[PDB]
RNA sequence: UACAUAGCUGAUUAGAGGUAGACGCAGAGAACUGAAACAUCUUAGUACCUGCAGGAAGAGAAAGAAAAUUCGAUUCCCUGA
RNA sequence: CCUGAGUACGGCGGAACACGAGAAAUUCCGUCGGAAUCCGCGGGGACCAUCCCGCAAGGCUAAAUACUCCCUAGUGACCGA
RNA sequence: GAAGAGACGGAGCCGCAGCGAAAGCGAGUCUGAAUAGGGCGAAUGAGUAUGUAGUCGUAGACCCGAAACCAUGUGAUCUA
RNA sequence: GGUAGCGGAGAAAUUCCAAACGAACUUGGAGAUAGCUGGUUCUCUCCGAAAUAGCUUUAGGGCUAGCCUCGGAAUUGAGAAUGAUGGAGGUAGAGCACUGUUUGGACUAGGGGCCCAUCUCGGGUUACCGAAUUCAGAUAAACUCCGAAUGCCAUUCAUUUA
RNA sequence: AAGCGACUGUUUAUCAAAAACACAGGUCUCUGCAAAAUCGUAAGAUGAAGUAUAGGGGCUGACGCCUGCCCGGUGCUGGAAGGUUAAGAGGAUGGGUUAGCUUCGGCGAAGCUCAGAAUUGAAGCCCCAGUAAACGGCGGCCGUAACUAUAACGGUCCUAAG
RNA sequence: UGAGUGUUUGUACCACAUGUACAGGAUAGGUAGGAGCCGAUGAGACCGGAACGCUAGUUUCGGAGGAGGCGCUGGUGGGAUACUACCCUUGUGUUAUGAACCCUCUAACCCGCACCACUAAUCGUGGUGGGAGACAGUGUCAGAUGGGCAGUUUGACUGGGGCGGUCGCCUCCUAAAAGGUAACGGAGGCGCCCAAAGGUUCCCUCAGAAUGGUUGGAAAUCAUUCGAAGAGUGUAAAGGCAGAAGGGAGCUUGACUGCGAGACCUACAAGUCGAGCAGGGACGAAAGUCGGGCUUAGUGAUCCGGUGGUUCCGCAUGGAAGG
RNA sequence: GUGGUGGCGAUAGCGAGAAGGAUACACCUGUUCCCAUGCCGAACACAGAAGUUAAGCUUCUUAGCGCCGAUUGUAGUGAAGGGUUUCCCUUUGUGAGAGUAGGACGUCGCCACG
RNA sequence: CGCGGGGUGGAGCAGUCAGGUAGCUCGUCGGGCUCAUAACCCGAAGGUCGUAGGUUCAAAUCCUGCCCCCGCAA
RNA sequence: GGAGGUAUGACAA
């Protein structure tokens, strides 16, 4: 497999997305490919399958398979849309999904009641049914749980040939992973290595420009200032040739001509000087190009009297009383954060539903908000947002100077603001939906996996910002370390 | 951002024709009815 | 170092060296210059040096030239240009 | 049965071929690797097939060609201290 | 064949047909879908060999004149 | 006696290496190169310039055009000058009709204080400073309601020459 | 009486005798012996017919009192995990051709040939530490006192250090 | 530059084992056969250990045992077992091979190590010991370092030169009523934008002032009058435009293809305008307009490479390479 | 006489004032249809003919505004000269702008109807 | 008149390159602790970043000017 | 019972 002088930009772009490309990898290496958001990850993926117009070259020879597998008919049922999209044994898929955790009777439902876990884990089914193809996997783990996880590594480990994905997932692709690509910021790099050693590499660049910039800053400061003092010298020189008119005879100078002679050699020092700097400032500007800036962020909290902001009392839910988790009860409080947890399926999203009325299924026990209490959401199912995000931030009554703020320090250029949501990539249309959240001013915060698509430094920029402010909120996680260095107050819902 | 650009004939896949535009403005791919000599007659020419 | 070889001695055999400040084979091999600067390139495989020489040398009887089914070993002049 | 083996050829590095690596055939040097032999081998300007031409890796070979320190006989719209 | 003139020697050179990148066509050709128009050409026509003079090019090229560069060699009887 | 020039020696100065060493001397390449200075030899006759544009790692050089000379050629004699006629053109001048600058006066929005009234609300005056309008007066290379003399282009127009 | 250099010496043959050079002394650094360094294509030689109290190189320059802070940068020394890192080995695949198939289209074995991947592949670079008698470097602003001035003192920013 | 051992192992054979989804007698590898098949050649089936492992178990090793057995048929499951083979993933071994790496050997190479001889020789060549050793050295190729050394470069304009500034393009003035015209003379701009800011058809006319009116002011927006341009014309200045080039709404894409008489400017290279013809269209009833914008800046040679098409060529032929 | 439609540098116009509708042009009554108004049958478009020409539109007066515009004279200036030469003067020829006298409230046609 | 470097709460400073909605330390003010003061602790106030405009969804930051300060010149 | 060793606080009054 071969990139040869690649350069894309969709139509929609000003700028280049990949700009002569030029790498080699086989369909025996084990191999990540990693970035930000917004980077050209699942556009390359697509590249591969030819399915956009590449310019330069490409070279292939093997057939693909790319997750998350394109569906339509999200209300038929799984079992017609997955037969429409790949035919397949019922039974191989049943224990695929056994060897995963969830019971085939998600088959007779429709699509769309699945949770985004059995939704992934059916799609992954669907991956390791097929024997031959080669696997593009984007974003596997996220909507996913530990065991499913720990199975999937165990698969691809197993894995004798090779594989691409792309996951975000640090430890997940240090397990398995042997070699790397990594679409950084204005270039694109290949490495044999783990997530790991990839961090430490890219830091270890990013010291070194750091360094030789700040080298270059100080050293051309120096040269200027030499320079103009070798002009200033030379200017005084200038000044022999005449004399001065309210003294008498200070003229009649003679050798003028040697005089401008030496003042030209001074300048000529100067003028080399400042050619040097100028060659410093040539280098200098090959710098800087591969950082990412990072950022902090802000958080709208507006608390007031309420220090019970939520109560949940003897709650068991389900649908058609296959009641879906024992009951219990709990309690959200001001300035306190509480982690609900559980496998996929397991009633969160449920839960949530509950809380906020439209549950279509069968309820027993109490759950009681406050008075007049504001919510801001960040939900598992945000494909609903559509359209310019100037009509985004009137639908939904925000700022839209606050919500491009709060997007920039998540990381989206503001190249991407005349986008639409429908063209934005799924880690786009996530940063926008947590943009929403911070942005309106709320006092409960209602997180249903914020953190499935989105990057390493959104982990970090979350997690510092949640443990400065500490506001009222409630969390659905599957990072479980995320939770540990937030939250104590951490509960497991269960069967 | 403002770029120069060659259309060309649906059909015969021939450009035929240079022009520009922008990006921001006219983001999604031009189209046009154009000549295409090629066939001598009136033809959908789209951008590429 | 025993067999012997090396070594030593004696008889033999043929080389040395310079010419012709000219010609020709080989080895090694410049720069000024020209390119209006200059580095590839050019001057130039020239000058210089060295070796081998002979009256000439060198090349030389096709694992060729062509496209004609054809010319029949090299060398040199004209021409191709 | 024989018809010139570390050879032709190839890789790397360099040269000469009008041909500056260029699509670079052909020839030669260094280095390393490394064929078959008559149903065979090389060339015909990358290269493959067909056709044609030739049969390397061993040697010699006069003549036409270049030049004059010199010898003889001489010549000049060459010189005349 | 007097160091000759001259004879022989038609291989080759120029011109007589050009147009086009070329295939190729041909007083036409190319462009062009095109009998269009236009370009280049023909019907308008004269060249060639030698001599001679002016001029140009390659050769030192009009005469003198550098500092300098390179390659042999000679010099420590001066001085270190 | 030894060290020899892409070098040697140097108690080190660019110093010495056969009477000038930032790289000896000699021979050859070699008649180096020189857009640089100097020179370039007899006569007469005909005609007779330029020192300008453009481009130039170009500016004291060069190339093309312009200006000169010579030969041929043809063309409704085009060329030159003067007159008549008709045109383009906005210059000197003049003017303020626009754009700017600007003087004095009438009036004045508005801006200053002083006082009474103060919720700082409404005035009344220094002939207080004064937009804007208007009267009169000015001004201009980058102002023109106007606008020449000249010069320019052209006339199967005329005259005279070539 | 003062400056320079400690001294005796050497120095620009032919404009400079000196404060310049050397000097003993000091310090740093290299070198275990076929030394290191140097001349030279190499042999060979000096070093040395020596052997770390010897030799070479850099700086300073008798003697005396001293020789402060800085290893952030440039070098050097040592280190080493990781990434990257050439030729070479490696040979996957892809074009070109064509025996043969075809359905005209087109496909295409073997061989040959043109490009040649993955993998492997050293030093070095990125990195850690040390090193300044190694290269080199050694700050600003603001106030602050019972006359006034001034600031023992304080704050602040940067620095590798001030 | 060869003799080994060992390790990491690549490949290839050949023998070994191990295959637990869920439910399910239960640790079900796929496939077909499959209802037969095994046992004193030691059954049923117990004991200790070993491997793996999902920790449920499978198998084997050894001990006891001394006679029986496994399954069918049927239930769940996609699939039911026993047993036969075709076997397939996974990981153990034998052997042959290929590499990399460490140590060991000595027989190549080497010793400014000793002794002997040539020999009177601190050379050298040999011989015998000893040491190191397939390293070093040398050759080829490649990477890093390399002023130790070499060959070279290092603009012009310019009121000397140098700095500053400038170098290409557009507009005005200078510029002297055609055109042109210089200065290191005066002032400014450009290195783009527009998919409608184009085309066509239809329609419309601005700026400001006065008056009045609510928030609403000095001034938004509304209405009348005054209103000749005092506005706007994408973007600089000049020229011009209210018969619109300004503004608005429909339909479109002529911001077409091949061209092009003839003129302007011009040293050359270039630049500018262009009626009109042909094809095929847009708009409009039609006339008729449309080969970008309001006019003038928004740009740069050749060489060299890249992309697409081509009825062009293809070193004897067909192709291909390459043009 | 009215209406339409053209040419001539508005000497044609702008303002003010008077009268008229015979036909005519106009206003005018509406939205029934073709068609239309980022709202409105105001404008566009359509149909009609109760009423008034008040307005617009015609004809007349007005020299207030604007337009045209001499003659004279001057400035400027070509050519030829002079001087006391950043300027000034003389001869000849041409000759503005301004400021006026004055003109000017239209001229020429074609067609339909009365 | 020009060339560089500066104008961020009371002082000193970042943030300016890279627009993301003003911060570090000290200081001031208030209340606590203390017999009282300092230190310490808890609170607050003080700037649209010199200024008038543009660009932008958004300017201390980018652009254009204008006004002051420190060096040179002058 | 006893011996030797093992942070700030004006001046004066
Ligand atoms: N269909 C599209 N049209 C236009 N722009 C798009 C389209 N799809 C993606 N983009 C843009 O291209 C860039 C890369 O998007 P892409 O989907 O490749 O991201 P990614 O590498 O998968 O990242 P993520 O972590 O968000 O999944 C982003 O700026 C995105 O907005
Ligand atoms: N409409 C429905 N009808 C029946 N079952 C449903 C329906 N919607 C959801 N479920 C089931 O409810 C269970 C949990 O659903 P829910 O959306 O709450 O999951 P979750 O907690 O968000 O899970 P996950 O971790 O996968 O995101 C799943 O088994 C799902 O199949
Ligand atoms: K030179
Ligand atoms: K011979
Ligand atoms: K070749
Ligand atoms: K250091
Ligand atoms: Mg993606
Ligand atoms: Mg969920
Ligand atoms: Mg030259
Ligand atoms: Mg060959
Ligand atoms: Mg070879
Ligand atoms: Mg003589
Ligand atoms: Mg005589
Ligand atoms: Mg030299
Ligand atoms: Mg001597
Ligand atoms: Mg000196
Ligand atoms: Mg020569
Ligand atoms: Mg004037
Ligand atoms: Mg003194
Ligand atoms: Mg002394
Ligand atoms: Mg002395
Ligand atoms: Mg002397
Ligand atoms: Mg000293
Ligand atoms: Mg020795
Ligand atoms: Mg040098
Ligand atoms: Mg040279
Ligand atoms: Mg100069
Ligand atoms: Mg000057
Ligand atoms: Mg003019
Ligand atoms: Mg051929
Ligand atoms: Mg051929
Ligand atoms: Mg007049
Ligand atoms: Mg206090």
């Amino acid at each position: 497999i071969e990139l040869k002088q690649l350069s894309f930009a969709y139509d929609n772009q000003e700028a280049l997305l990949f700009d002569q490309a030029n790498i080699t990898m086989d369909t025996n290496w084990k191999l990540g490919l990693i970035g930000r958001n917004g980077r050209g990850k699942t556009t390359l993926l697509r590249l591969l399958q030819k399915q956009l117009d590449y310019q330069g070259e490409i070279l292939h020879q093997v057939d693909f398979v790319y997750f998350p597998q394109t569906v339509a008919e999200e209300q038929q049922l799984t079992y017609y849309v997955l037969q429409e999209v790949t035919s397949f044994e019922q039974w191989k898929l049943e224990r695929e999904l056994t060897l995963l955790n969830v019971d085939p009777e998600v088959l007779w439902r429709p699509f769309s009641s699945l949770s985004g876990g059995e939704k992934t884990k059916v799609l992954l089914g669907l991956l390791f049914i097929e024997e031959n193809a080669f696997p593009l996997i984007d974003q596997p783990t996220n909507h996913l749980d530990l065991a499913g996880r720990q199975q999937v590594a165990e698969y691809l480990k197993k894995k004798k040939h090779g594989f691409i994905l792309v996951s975000h997932d640090r430890a997940f692709v240090d397990e398995v992973v042997d070699h790397i690509l990594a679409i950084e910021k204005s270039q694109l790099t290949l490495y044999q290595g783990n997530f790991s050693i990839y961090e430490e590499q890219k830091k270890l660049r990013d010291a070194f420009e750091l360094a030789e910039n700040e080298k270059i800053k100080k050293e051309v400061n120096r040269l200027k200032e030499t320079a103009r003092k070798k002009a200033e010298w030379s200017m005084n020189r200038e000044g022999d040739k005449y004399g001065n008119a309210k003294e008498k005879g200070s003229g009649a100078i003679f050798d003028t001509g040697a005089i401008g002679a030496r003042a030209a050699r001074v300048m000529k020092r100067s003028k080399h000087i400042q050619q040097r700097a100028e060659t410093q400032l040539a280098e200098k500007e090959k710098l800087l190009k591969d950082l990412e800036y990072i950022d902090s962020l802000s958080m709208d909290y507006q608390p007031t009297h309420h220090k019970t902001l939520l109560t949940v009392e003897e709650l068991r839910l389900g649908y058609e009383k296959n009641w879906l988790f024992a009951p219990i009860s709990f309690s959200i409080n001001a300035g306190e954060i509480v982690g609900i947890t559980g496998k996929n399926g397991s009633g969160k999203s449920s839960l949530i539903q509950y809380l906020l009325d439209n549950f279509s299924g069968d309820s027993e026990g109490e759950a009681t908000l406050a008075h007049q209490l504001t919510i801001s959401y960040v939900r598992q199912d945000y494909e609903d947002n559509q359209g310019t995000l100037s009509e985004f931030a009137e639908k939904n009554q925000l700022d839209y100077t606050q919500f491009l703020n709060n997007l920039r320090k998540l990381g989206m250029e503001r190249a991407v603001f005349t986008n639409r949501i429908e063209q934005m990539s799924m880690g786009q249309r996530k940063k926008v939906e947590v943009a929403k959240s911070l942005s309106q001013s709320a006092e409960l915060y209602i997180w249903d996996q914020p953190l499935n698509y989105l990057d390493v430094f959104n982990h970090q920029q979350l997690e510092a910002l949640i443990l400065s402010v500490k506001p009222a909120m409630l969390v659905i996680e599957h990072d479980a370390h995320f939770m540990k260095k937030i939250t104590d107050k951490k509960i497991v819902l269960k069967s | 951002m403002r770029v120069n650009i060659t259309l060309e004939c649906t059909s015969c896949k021939e450009r035929n024709y240079l022009t520009n535009k922008n990006k921001r403005n006219n983001p999604d791919r031009l189209e046009k009815q154009k000549y295409c000599p090629r066939e001598r007659k009136v033809t959908l020419h789209r951008e590429t």
